């Protein structure tokens, strides 16, 4: 397991940091868009009301 | 990410549809307010005329 933990987690950390570099940007892109629904909804109700 | 942009724009279209109909209802009210407010003004003027007219007769 210590061989696996080493081999696998090193691969995981490389796959993670490679993904993270590309996907943390796209996360922010996707996550800042989600916050827009939460304000687009909250205004919707006050206007309906 | 593209799906989320289609989902977002739909909400803000409804924000406008509500915005327009809300201002449209208030727009109709406004005319009514100004219609009657004049009529009340007409009534009060006539009211004050009698009030002094009845005195000046007596």
């Amino acid at each position: 397991g210590r061989t696996s933990m080493k081999i696998q987690f090193k691969t995981a950390m490389p796959p993670t940091e490679v993904l993270l570099e590309s996907i943390q940007s796209k996360v922010e892109s996707i996550e800042q868009l989600q916050r827009k629904l939460q304000h687009v909804q909250p205004l919707e109700q006050q206007n309906n009301e | 990410d593209s799906y989320l942009k289609h989902q977002e724009i739909v909400l803000d279209t409804l924000l406008p549809q509500t915005v327009s109909n809300q201002w449209r209802i208030n727009n109709d009210y406004i005319r009514q307010t100004c219609t009657i407010v004049e009529e009340m003004n007409i009534q009060q003027r006539k009211q004050i005329n009698d009030l002094e007219i009845y005195r000046k007769r007596l």
